[PDB]
């Protein structure tokens, strides 16, 4: 009784509301910062979980986030688990603005 | 394997030797055409400022310009490497 | 009975025979024979070659002029040509 | 499960023109990607504003004193072999089948 | 509907490439034999003529080939490289930067 | 051999013929260099002669009729070597003066 | 267990895709019936690979006979393997 | 006990053939996109009906849209005993539209 499409919609609401700005200039006046990246990761995760517990669904979630500095290095993000067919599942998302390569990985399970 | 060889060149001797070394290193390190061209264009952009162009291929036609002493066209083991500036 | 040609000087034609005669005896499966011939010619002359071994088969390929060798080696038949 | 990516090759080869061999590579990247888009909008970066505004500045001051003397055309073309389609045939070798009796 | 093709790399707005595809196709059909010189000449003389393609840093260049690789200081705006499936001619179009 | 040689030697005699093109050059030097780029294509259309005379002088060195062969072929490559040398030297000294 | 198909015994489920399948599963016997005979050799696979390269992706490889069997790695999901009247057909596309 | 089994690529077959011959390079018209999906989903379901899987339950799913300066990510997870149950998935994208279909299969027991 859910849809991972909407799970992704909620993740997108969270991220693009926290840092995403429609007018694309403040997003590079906000470039990757060694001092502020801790605040970024923690607050992204906290706001995302606040969005998730806004949902009254009885399913159980767990979240992971990755923040990459630059495209030169390259990365591979892969997912795998072991759960129940009907209700459980997962979700991934890649995200890019100018110089921040964000990735979110969520697991949703029954009970 | 075999050393480079110029089919048409306009460079000085010491500048020929540098592009020889950079081509050898590029081909030993990278294995892709765009990667080799990007790396050599980068090497000569670091050594000689801005405005380098490098065409790396197997059968192409070109009609280009350059600075008078910044052009070279040489082949390595059936690889046509052209290079020029501006 | 059939010997398609290649470049003069016997630079590659003399090579292909001497290589394939060792290849055929050294192995039983065609895999090692054909891979040996192709892998050698890649190091020797060209970037990409193509080799076929077998008793009976017909083929029709595109290739580069004077780079198509085909010979009935013993009971077997070996085809080779550059392409790419 | 440790996911394998469908719609992917399993190993990558490429010719080395320094070491005249090939060399294959059996590790393949397995991230499904569609529509990567490159951008050209650059906001108060340290590295790009300098490198653009400086070159435009120097060009315009130079022309304020066509200016680089007229260039010279060139030409070069490579050798392009022709593509031919030729197909040949082998044949199953013949065999014989006799019958003989045993003598005294 | 466009004629089938494989855009290996394009940078200009899509209607520019539409025009390029249609004229390059009809031109490869009108000149099915000869050298790629004539193809290049006719394509440049047509492409340079239209009131469109207004902006240019340098000027027009077209290259036809079947096996190569290159790297150019193309004008950051216009660049096209694609293939015509029936004849498989890797055709390239840009403006000098 | 004769035709290709008359071409290359004509390029050389254009480099050397008029006191004008000797001292005050013009756009004609751009055409000389154009023919020098073409010189690739010129040797491409000449290469049938290299292998053919190779097959000929394999078992027929000549010595009697090889006079004009020596003249023409060596005249081609003479234009080539003076091309490299005079291109370099003339470029440098015309830059000096 | 080599399940039946309106064309032939196909290893169900296989590792290819049905425009290719239906095309091959109709084209193999269409080719063999129209003007072709089992007496001729690979002038069959000639027209088969030609037809495949004409419509579908260009780089194909065909192997058919009465005794063969292969492992390999190819383009994902481009593996046709079917028997027909005790004659194994195998086809795969490589980029 | 599973004598007749499900492997991915015959449904992957059906789904490819279906996609080319039905989409035939159609544009993304907004007034009929959802109903185009409605039609071809049921056609695909009919095809898996002859898809020769007795106890394998079929969770059909399809995506259809147009590509316009638009980055996208679609992924699923598999949730079954690998010995019996399996999945299938195909993508098909032209110059301006993209249609991708997935089909589950779960051996009933």
């Amino acid at each position: 009784e859910y849809i991972s499409e909407e799970v992704q919609k909620a993740i997108d609401d969270s991220v693009k509301q926290v840092f995403g700005i429609k007018d694309d200039s403040s997003q590079v006046t906000i470039t990757y910062n060694k001092d502020k990246v801790n605040l970024w990761t923690q607050q992204i995760i906290d706001y995302t979980i606040r969005g998730l517990n806004k949902l009254g669904k009885h399913f159980k979630y767990c979240v992971t986030a990755i923040l990459q500095q630059t495209n030169h290095a390259g990365i591979s993000v892969q997912i795998t688990a072991y759960q129940d067919t009907n209700t459980d599942g997962s979700l991934i998302q890649c995200y890019e603005i100018n110089d921040i390569y964000a990735i979110v990985s969520v697991f949703a399970m029954a009970v | 394997n075999h050393e480079p060889e110029v089919k048409a060149t306009d460079m000085e001797e010491d500048m020929i030797k540098r592009v020889k070394e950079i081509a050898i290193n590029a081909v030993k390190e990278y294995k892709q055409e765009k990667q080799i061209a990007h790396y050599i264009k980068y090497e000569f952009d670091k050594i000689d400022g801005y405005g380098w162009n490098c065409i790396v291929g197997r059968n192409f036609g070109s009609h280009i310009i350059h600075q008078t002493k910044k052009y070279i066209f040489f082949k390595i083991n059936e690889l046509c490497l052209l290079l020029w500036k501006a | 009975i059939d010997m398609p040609e290649n470049s003069e000087m016997k630079s590659m034609k003399n090579d292909a025979f001497s290589q394939a005669k060792f290849a055929v005896e050294n192995y039983k499966f065609e895999n090692k024979i054909s891979s040996h011939i192709k892998k050698f010619f890649d190091e020797k002359y060209g970037p990409n070659w193509h080799c076929v071994v077998g008793k009976h088969f017909n083929a029709y390929v595109s290739y580069d002029s004077k780079n198509f060798i085909f010979f009935y080696e013993g009971q077997l038949a070996i085809l080779l040509y550059r392409k790419g | 499960l440790e996911p394998k990516n469908p719609q992917a090759p399993k190993n990558i080869t490429v010719y080395d023109y320094y070491t005249r061999k090939f060399k294959t590579d059996e590790l393949v990247d397995q991230m499904i990607v569609h529509f990567s888009m490159d951008g050209d909008y650059i906001w108060k970066e340290s590295n790009e504003y300098k490198t653009q505004e400086e070159i435009r500045d120097t060009k315009k001051a130079l022309i304020k004193e066509r200016n680089k003397f007229n260039y010279n055309t060139r030409e070069c073309q490579t050798i392009n072999p022709s593509i031919r389609e030729r197909g040949v045939s082998t044949e199953p070798p013949p065999s014989d089948t006799i019958c003989g009796n045993i003598t005294q | 509907p466009l004629p089938p093709h494989i855009i290996r790399f394009n940078d200009m707005a899509q209607h520019l490439l539409k025009k390029v595809i249609r004229q390059a196709d009809v031109l490869i059909k009108e000149n099915p034999q000869g050298l790629e010189k004539d193809i290049a000449l006719n394509l440049v003389k047509f492409v340079k003529s239209q009131p469109e393609f207004k902006i240019g840093d340098g000027e027009w260049q077209c290259i036809i080939g079947k096996n190569f690789g290159c790297s150019l200081t193309f004008d950051a705006n216009v660049l096209a490289f694609f293939d015509l499936l029936p004849s498989r001619k890797s055709i390239l179009l840009f403006k000098s930067g | 051999l004769d035709s290709l040689t008359e071409q290359t030697k004509m390029l050389s005699t254009k480099l050397s013929k008029p006191v004008k093109d000797i001292d005050s050059l013009g756009y004609v030097m751009e055409t000389l260099e154009q023919i020098r780029k073409e010189q690739a294509e010129i040797d491409m259309k000449f290469n049938p002669v290299q292998e053919m005379y190779s097959l000929l002088d394999n078992y027929l060195p000549g010595g009697i009729t090889d006079k004009d062969e020596m003249d023409a072929r060596s005249l081609l490559r003479r234009n080539w070597d003076i091309l490299i040398q005079q291109a370099e030297i003339k470029g440098k000294e015309y830059q000096h003066k | 267990q080599y399940k039946t198909f309106m064309g032939a015994r196909v290893l169900w489920p296989p590792e290819c895709a049905d425009d290719i399948l239906e095309g091959a599963i109709r084209e193999t016997q269409d080719a063999l019936k129209k003007f072709e005979i089992a007496r001729e050799g690979q002038k069959i696979a000639e027209h088969l690979k030609k037809y495949m390269d004409d419509h579908f992706d260009p780089y194909w490889h065909v192997f058919f006979g009465k005794n063969f069997g292969c492992q390999a790695v190819h383009n994902k999901n481009r593996f046709i393997y079917f028997y027909i009247e005790k004659t194994a057909f195998l086809m795969y596309q490589t980029q | 006990y599973i004598k007749n089994r499900f492997y991915p690529s015959k449904i992957q077959k059906i789904i490819k053939e279906l996609f080319e011959d039905r989409l035939k390079g159609v544009e993304y018209d907004p007034n009929n996109a959802n109903q185009l999906s409605e039609r071809l989903v049921l056609e695909l379901r009919e095809k898996i009906k002859r898809g020769k899987v007795p106890r394998y339950k079929i969770g059909v799913q399809v995506v259809f849209g147009e590509i316009k300066g638009q980055g996208l990510r679609i992924a699923s997870k598999c949730l079954w005993d690998v010995q019996n149950d399996n999945y299938a998935s195909y993508t098909y994208t032209s110059e301006k539209v993209y249609c991708t279909g997935i089909v589950f299969g779960c051996y009933f027991e």
